[PDB]
């Protein structure tokens, strides 16, 4: 770009001006071609403060996902995170991200307690979950239904406060040995 | 002459745009009108002695939407804020910058928020988003046999859930999906 | 938290030279000068656009909340959105709404009206003047607020199960003990105080609002940024009145009344003094639109963890141990209530 | 390389009139002509250029022949069919290789077609050319680019242009160009194997924004629309005020030159039309302004000195003259800026 | 982890034009170019 | 003088770079020639 000068190439208005008035082009030159410059570092300056920002995302997504697993939702893929195998890339990362997504769900019952003998019981892990006819304990991501014992339930309350709470049978180990 | 794009030279003041009516309470002795940037807005004339505005000729930018060259040409022009009843007189009187002209058919006609689309028909569907136009509107390219459509963003699939006082949905099943993050 | 701002495509070509053929062939001259602005510009708004998108759209299937809304003694009209209301926005939204100014709008299409502002033209009509023009954004402010509500819909009714795969219905009562489960308190202290909870979050709601109301700006942030972007732009525009050491600041009169050749310096002039004024608004962009895709980022992440989910980091989703949070849509931002 | 250059081109899907031959009307010339012609040997030998055709304003003769070409600017004055005569001021004479190249492969069928450029941008004619036998229907459509074979300067005044014919015992492809800005695919080879116009469709719009042929799915920014001012109006204010010129003109006892009245004109319009229909003037020479342009001019004071004098003396007033009336009557300063009249 | 830096309150007329009334009379002609400056100086002390 | 970097001054058009035989395909019409962001980069010998 001539820059509003003679010509763009300083070699050229050497070799056609004197100094006492090529001076004055020349500094055109070198103001332009500076101002230009000053642009160009500024946005490089930019995008480099954005790439930092990314490899500081990165480097915690490498140190958490791949070193440990998170059990932050949605940040080492959708879903709940299982694995992360990292894999180099030109000028960056790529992940392969392992997550556990759920699959085919019922709708059974559920009630937040279950009251056997003026006591309400309460799961220690899991929900109460009823087929239809009987009551059950399962885990919560997965539907492994289990016999309601005395392990898996622990009892504190006095079976009038749980609002919906359902009457069933609780079962333990002790009274038939 | 009012209410036409018109180059004026009031009283040694240049400018192009609009001129009007106005309601302005000029006193006496002002001549000129301007506002918070003191932008020329409204001269008084100096030959009547009543008041008028001045505006943007036409402050709009075109935005060209195509589909990829290596699967067809039809093209569809963007006219970036403008009620585009405007362009449409304006493409008549054929006194518009741009010189491409780009054929109105009358349902090649769109009222966007964003501005007027135009070599585009409206589809009252709703499909997910290919070319962002804005205003919550998409252009693709689909089959009828082949064109540029218009259609409002999807969000995606409607779905309602069952919430009730005692159902729970438990997964009896589960999958592994392999994602990939860069 | 801000998530986005107005998008400004200026054009250098106009805003440096009016309308003038020899001013456009002597800042011709400066090269690619203008492309690099331009591309600089369309840049930022797509940026806007995939924070505004990256906020918000985290779920795929738009859920709708059932009919009848008694989920266990918990008052959720205020956060939910009103079908009384023509724009189907929460109460509290509507506050948000109406608590914010903005100069711009952007999607008024206000030429035609310039003509008839009867009085001094606005902010918005002088911008329209000299080369300045705002494109509105690509997600409605509307459909934010759908998006807002299926957000709502599914951490409710379906817990934060809907994050990660299908989504699975689940009882506001059992949701709540699971949540307190994540903290460290037994799903029978919450099956034994739940009337009490229950009057605490609705006292909570009921509070919030008023606090909300009561302020003078407890939305500084939001404001904060359209104030930068209007005096940004105001600032923008009024360099133009500045004559630059030349003898006159306005093209078409040093056009009008000096000679090609004498008026090329005073010209020459203008544009290195209006494309400067030009490349510092463009820099001054870069740099909010850079805080901005920040305070983004990490507003998509606090929606990530604290609504869809229970955080454990402390004082992350608000100070104490985190239980929930719902979403709410505010103009160019978002509302976190933790 | 895919550069991008803005210089007069012909507009592509540009209408173009088709001529034929069996008087050769004379077509204008603005920002250049394309041209073209098909034949099967030679029907053509040249063209002429300028202005009025005669001998009054030079002109151009182009005309080939079998060995050779005959370009000149010169002044011919006319032929109205020896295709010159009355040779007064001719200049300049080139001679060079023979223009008209023509092939053919034993057959008739190989029709050439020559496509023929000019241009007359700061003089310097430039002739742009290429000969190939196409496939002879009319013009192609397949790209063919054109390779200059002159560029000479002639330096004068072109408004109109005519063709010359042959004798003997479906051509005259004419389209006008005009200043567009164009990109163009440069063979690995230097060759260009295409072009793309940047003002015909929006494809081609954005195909030019990026200087690209391949154009990805999306949304491109590519330039601004304007609404042209249909009309443009000037208004001033409603002042009139005009200046006493009437009474220094209807006056009936002009002062003599001994004692030249004097009278300072002030806060007033100087209108020059109440002074050019007073007097049907005999000398309205000016030295610092012109006659014409004075009503577009604003001045500090205006003076207008009266005198009736003789009818040499009237040549004798001026700057930097002599005589017994500017030495001892009315001297005007070398230094004038204004007007005088004389009737 | 740094917190903060130096916070600067550089000033126009005595940066430029130390002390200079026609220097600062053709800094005037220059419009609001350095209020600018003084704001994002402001708010990068407020920021730190 | 081939391959030593020299100070030219073909044709008025002066610069300093090193000379070599190129595979170039210069019309007779073509005299300076350039490269993709205009530089001089291949000037056809006058004399041979
Ligand atoms: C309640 O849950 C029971 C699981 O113990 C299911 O009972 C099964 O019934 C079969 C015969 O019907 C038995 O042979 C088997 O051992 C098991 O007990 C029962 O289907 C389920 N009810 C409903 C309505 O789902
Ligand atoms: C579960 O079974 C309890 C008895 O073991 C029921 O308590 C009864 O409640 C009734 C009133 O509803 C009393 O009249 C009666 O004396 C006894 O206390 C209890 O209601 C029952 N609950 C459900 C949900 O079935
Ligand atoms: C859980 O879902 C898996 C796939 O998502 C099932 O595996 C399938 O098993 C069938 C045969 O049963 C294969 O044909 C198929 O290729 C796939 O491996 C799996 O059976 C299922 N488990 C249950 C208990 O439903
Ligand atoms: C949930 O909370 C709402 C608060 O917005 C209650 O609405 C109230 O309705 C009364 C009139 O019935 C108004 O006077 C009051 O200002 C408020 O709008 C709503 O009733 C409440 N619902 C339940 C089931 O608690
Ligand atoms: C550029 O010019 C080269 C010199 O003729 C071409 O190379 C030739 O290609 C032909 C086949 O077309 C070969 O038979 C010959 O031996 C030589 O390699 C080259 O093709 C050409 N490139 C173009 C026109 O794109
Ligand atoms: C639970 O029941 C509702 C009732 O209509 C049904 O729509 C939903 O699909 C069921 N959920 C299942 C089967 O997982
Ligand atoms: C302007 O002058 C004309 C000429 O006499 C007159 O008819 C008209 O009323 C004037 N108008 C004004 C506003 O002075
Ligand atoms: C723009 O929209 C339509 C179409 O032109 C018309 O009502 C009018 O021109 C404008 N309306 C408003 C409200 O600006
Ligand atoms: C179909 O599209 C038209 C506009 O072309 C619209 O008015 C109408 O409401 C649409 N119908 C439906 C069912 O959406
Ligand atoms: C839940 O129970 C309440 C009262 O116990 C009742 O008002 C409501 O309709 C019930 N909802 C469902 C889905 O059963
Ligand atoms: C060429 O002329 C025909 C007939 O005069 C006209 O219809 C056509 O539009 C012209 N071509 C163009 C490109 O306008
Ligand atoms: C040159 O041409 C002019 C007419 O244009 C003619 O009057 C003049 O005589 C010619 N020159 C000669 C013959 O001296
Ligand atoms: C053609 O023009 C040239 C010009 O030098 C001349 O020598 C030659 O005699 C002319 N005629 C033929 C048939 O070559
Ligand atoms: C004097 O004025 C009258 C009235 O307009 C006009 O008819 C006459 O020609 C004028 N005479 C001179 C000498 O200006
Ligand atoms: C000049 O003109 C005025 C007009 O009123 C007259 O009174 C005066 O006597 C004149 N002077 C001479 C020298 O004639």
């Amino acid at each position: 770009s001539k820059f509003g000068a003679i010509s763009s190439v300083l070699n050229d208005i050497l070799s056609r001006l004197d100094p006492p008035e090529a001076e004055v082009q020349i500094d055109r030159l070198i103001t332009g071609r500076l101002q230009s410059l000053q642009t160009y570092v500024t946005q490089q300056l930019i995008r480099a403060a954005e790439i930092r920002a990314s490899a500081n995302l990165a480097a915690t997504k490498m140190s958490e996902c791949v070193l440990g697993q998170s059990k932050r939702v949605d940040f080492c893929g959708k879903g709940y995170h299982l694995m992360s195998f990292p894999q180099s890339a030109p000028h960056g990362v790529v992940f392969l991200h392992v997550t556990y997504v759920p699959a085919q769900e019922k709708n059974f019952t559920t009630a937040p307690a279950i009251c056997h003998d003026g006591k309400a019981h309460f799961p220690r892990e899991g929900v109460f979950v009823s087929n239809g006819t009987h009551w059950f304990v399962t885990q919560r991501n997965f539907y492994e239904p289990q016999i309601i014992t005395t392990d898996n339930t622990f009892v504190s309350g006095n079976c009038d406060v749980v609002i919906g709470i359902v009457n069933n049978t609780v079962y333990d180990p002790l009274q038939l040995e | 002459v009012k209410n036409k794009c018109v180059n004026f030279n009031f009283n040694g003041l240049t400018g192009t745009g609009v001129l009007t009516k106005s309601n302005k309470k000029f006193l006496p002795f002002q001549q000129f009108g301007r506002d918070i940037v003191d932008t020329t807005d409204a001269v008084r004339d100096p030959q009547t002695l009543e008041i008028l505005d001045i505006t943007p000729c036409s402050f709009g930018g075109v935005s060209v939407i195509t589909p990829g060259t290596n699967t067809s040409n039809q093209v569809a022009v963007l006219y970036q804020g403008v009620n585009c009843t405007e362009v449409s007189v304006a493409i008549h009187a054929d006194q518009l910058t741009p010189t491409w002209r780009v054929y109105s058919t009358g349902s090649n006609v769109f009222q966007t928020r964003a501005g007027c689309l135009i070599g585009a028909e409206y589809v009252n569907n709703s499909y997910e988003c290919d070319i962002p136009i804005g205003a919550g509107i998409c252009a693709s390219y689909q089959t009828q046999s082949q064109s540029i459509i218009a259609y409002t963003m999807s969000l995606g699939a409607e779905n309602s859930v069952a919430y009730s006082n005692n159902s729970i949905a438990i997964p009896t099943n589960f999958t592994i999906s392999v994602t990939t993050e860069i | 938290l801000p998530v986005s701002m107005t998008k400004t495509s200026v054009d250098c070509t106009m805003y440096i030279c009016g309308d003038s053929t020899e001013c456009s062939n002597l800042l011709l001259q400066y090269g690619s000068f203008c492309t690099q602005l331009k591309r600089a510009l369309t840049g930022i708004a797509v940026e806007q656009d995939k924070n505004t998108q990256e906020v918000f759209a985290q779920v795929k299937q738009i859920y709708k909340t059932p009919p009848i809304k008694y989920f266990g003694g918990f008052n959720f009209s205020q956060i939910l959105p009103d079908p009384s209301k023509p724009s189907k926005r929460s109460p509290i939204e509507d506050l948000l709404f109406n608590k914010v100014t903005l100069a711009d709008a952007g999607f008024i299409k206000q030429y035609g009206d310039c003509l008839g502002d009867i009085a001094a033209r606005d902010l918005i009509c002088a911008q329209k003047f000299n080369g300045l023009t705002v494109l509105p954004p690509l997600l409605t402010d509307e459909m934010i607020a759908q998006y807002t509500s299926a957000l709502l819909a599914g951490t409710i009714t379906s817990g934060w199960t809907f994050g990660a795969g299908p989504a699975l219905q689940i009882p506001f009562p059992m949701q709540m003990a699971y949540r307190f489960n994540g903290i460290g308190v037994t799903q029978n202290v919450l099956y034994e105080n739940q009337k009490l909870i229950a009057n605490q979050f609705n006292s909570a709601i009921g509070k919030i609002q008023d606090s909300l109301f009561s302020t003078p700006s407890a939305l500084g942030k939001l404001q904060d940024v359209v104030n930068h972007n209007a005096q940004a732009l105001n600032t923008l525009v009024k360099q133009l009145s500045s004559k630059f050491g030349a003898i006159s600041s306005v093209l078409n009169d040093i056009l009008s009344r000096l000679d090609p050749p004498e008026a090329e310096v005073q010209i020459d002039r203008l544009i290195t003094g209006r494309l400067q004024s030009l490349q510092t608004y463009v820099t001054q962009q870069l740099i909010r639109a850079a805080e901005i895709r920040a305070s983004a980022n990490l507003a998509a992440t606090k929606m990530s963890e604290c609504v869809l989910g229970q955080s454990k980091r402390v004082d992350f989703c608000g100070k104490g141990y985190h239980l929930m949070s719902f979403p709410q849509s505010a103009p160019h931002g978002v509302v976190f209530l933790h | 390389v895919l550069h991008l250059t803005q210089d007069l081109f012909l507009p592509f899907f540009s209408n173009v009139t088709w001529f034929h031959a069996i008087d050769n009307p004379v077509l204008p010339f603005n920002d250049g002509v394309y041209f073209a012609s098909t034949e099967k040997s030679n029907i053509i030998r040249g063209w002429i250029f300028g202005t009025t055709l005669d001998s009054k304003t030079q002109s151009l003769l182009i005309v080939n022949n079998a060995t050779n070409v005959f370009i000149k600017v010169c002044e011919f004055q006319f032929c109205n069919d020896g295709v010159y005569s009355s040779a007064n001021n001719c200049t300049f004479e080139y001679v060079s290789q023979p223009f008209l190249m023509d092939l053919e492969g034993k057959q008739g069928n190989f029709k050439n077609l020559r496509e023929f450029v000019f241009k007359n941008i700061d003089g310097y004619f430039k002739i742009y050319s290429k000969h190939t036998p196409i496939i002879g229907r009319d013009f192609p459509q397949g790209f063919s680019a054109l390779e200059p074979l002159v560029d000479l300067p002639i330096g004068i005044n072109i408004t109109r242009f005519q063709t010359l014919l042959a004798l003997n015992r479906a051509d005259y492809y004419v389209g006008y160009l005009q200043p567009r800005t164009f990109l163009l695919k440069y063979n690995e080879n230097g060759t260009i194997t295409d072009a793309v116009d940047c003002a015909l469709d929006p494809l081609s719009e954005t195909k030019c924004t990026l200087k690209s042929f391949t154009v990805e799915k999306g949304i491109y920014q590519t330039s601004n629309f304007r609404v042209q001012p249909t009309e443009s109006i000037v208004r001033f204010p409603n002042v009139t005020n005009l200046c006493p010129f009437h009474e220094v003109f209807n006056a009936t006892r002009f002062a003599s030159v001994y004692a030249w009245n004097r009278t300072r004109i002030s806060n007033c319009v100087a209108d020059y039309s109440v002074l050019y229909n007073f007097a049907p003037f005999f000398a309205f020479k000016c030295y610092g302004v012109s006659p014409t342009k004075l009503n577009d001019l604003c001045f500090t004071n205006v003076y207008a000195d009266s005198f009736v004098i003789k009818g040499n003396e009237v040549s004798q007033i001026a700057p930097g003259q002599t005589g017994n009336i500017a030495d001892y009557n009315y001297k005007l300063p070398d230094d004038f800026t204004g007007c005088v009249i004389a009737w």
